[PDB]
């Protein structure tokens, strides 16, 4: 029949890297490949949720425009480094991590105190450096879940609490391609391959499912009309 | 008499003096906006005659509120930022405060 | 007649916004007219936007 459309399914998921994946949808009718791909790319780049650092406290600092003795980086550079920290929170929408370090050497994400509900996906992420043997740093890092970009200006606090702009989007880039699919006995079906590059804090399949759910929930308003 | 930099501004409330230290100067690292007090200063007004109304006011609200004006430094409207540095210059022979 | 002087320094951060002036090194100046979301920018075969 001409009023019945073959519907796609998730066929292949390839993990090229921990932050790089490919997802295969097959089969698709004529013209549906690009139609689904563009919408999925927009939704994935716009509406994915994630966890981000929002507030920082350091014992010896009062504001972001100062320096700490024994630390080679300024407080602003430390905050910028912390902005790029990738954390997967699995039990709550808000958590506080503690970092304690002392001695000469790099202070990275692996020095953060272990928590049951918090996973660090990149332990090698360098946070700062200690250049003095009798130098120690202790900080408290507030991480919470959201979506999109929230500058600290848009959102009284005691002196010493530093705000950082939140970028909750885990997706770095999205690409898609449409190829000719090889179904049993037809040559008019396509296959959609979505290449996804993220920060390693979200599963590609659940991201695709969440994007599809968002699209369906937004589209259900046009069904009744 | 001389003008004094001090924390005792009688007319303003308790909250408006929350970001000033014991010497009447804003803390380092405070977030300020338009209208916030940075340095608290009082200008003396002097009259040696006390009318009965002035005596009643002094008795009820204290003598510090009287014979004193307000000339504190405030952030201009439309100006915001973080206090990162404070410098105090004092004339020779004058007593230095805690901040200096 | 001057007893004391107190100087206070305030630091602020300015972000980019429409109305700011940008320029190159070849006399090509201009004003920012719009901040476009990432999914609306043109992209290449690899999905990298400009």
């Amino acid at each position: 029949s001409v009023t019945e459309f073959l519907k796609p399914r998730l066929v292949d998921i390839e993990q090229v890297s921990s932050t790089h994946a490919k997802v295969t949808l097959e089969p698709l009718e004529r013209g549906f490949g690009h139609t689904l791909g563009n919408a999925l790319r927009r939704i994935l780049l716009s509406s994915m949720p994630g966890c981000a650092v929002t507030e920082v406290e350091i014992d010896g600092v009062l504001h972001e425009y100062s320096t700490k003795e024994g630390v080679q980086e300024d407080i602003l550079e430390i905050l910028l480094n912390l902005k790029g920290l990738a954390v997967r929170v699995q039990g709550k929408d808000e958590v506080i991590l503690t970092l304690n370090k002392s001695g000469i050497g790099p202070v990275t994400a692996a020095d953060i105190t272990h928590d049951g509900d918090v996973e660090i996906v990149k332990p090698q992420h360098v946070i700062c450096h200690l250049t003095d043997e009798n130098a120690s740093i202790s900080m408290r890092i507030k991480v919470q879940r959201g979506r999109g970009y929230v500058p600290a200006s848009t959102r009284e606090r005691p002196i010493g609490r530093l705000l950082v702009d939140a970028c909750y989007s885990p997706v770095e880039r999205i690409a898609y391609n449409v190829e000719a699919a090889r179904v049993e006995q037809r040559t008019d079906l396509d296959k959609l391959v979505i290449e996804m590059e993220t920060n390693g804090t979200i599963d590609p399949e659940e991201a695709i499912r969440r994007a599809a759910t968002i699209l369906a929930e937004q589209l259900e308003a046009f069904v009744d009309l | 008499g001389p003008e004094e930099i001090t924390a005792d501004i009688p007319n303003v409330g308790e909250a408006a003096l929350s970001k000033l230290d014991e010497s009447g100067i804003v803390y380092i690292g405070a977030e300020v906006t338009g209208g916030d007090i940075l340095v608290g200063k009082v200008t003396p007004k002097g009259e040696t005659q006390l009318t009965p109304e002035e005596k009643l006011l002094r008795a009820i609200f204290g003598e510090k509120a009287s014979d004193v004006k307000d000339s504190s430094l405030r952030v201009p409207n439309g100006v915001s930022g973080t206090v990162i540095d404070v410098q105090v210059f004092t004339r020779d022979g004058v007593e230095k405060d805690k901040r200096a | 007649g001057v007893l004391k002087i107190v100087k206070v320094y305030l630091a602020v951060k300015r972000r980019i916004q429409p109305g700011d002036k940008m320029a190159g090194r070849h006399g090509n100046k201009g004003v920012i007219s719009k901040i476009n979301p990432i999914e609306d920018m043109p992209y290449d075969e690899n999905g990298t936007p400009v």
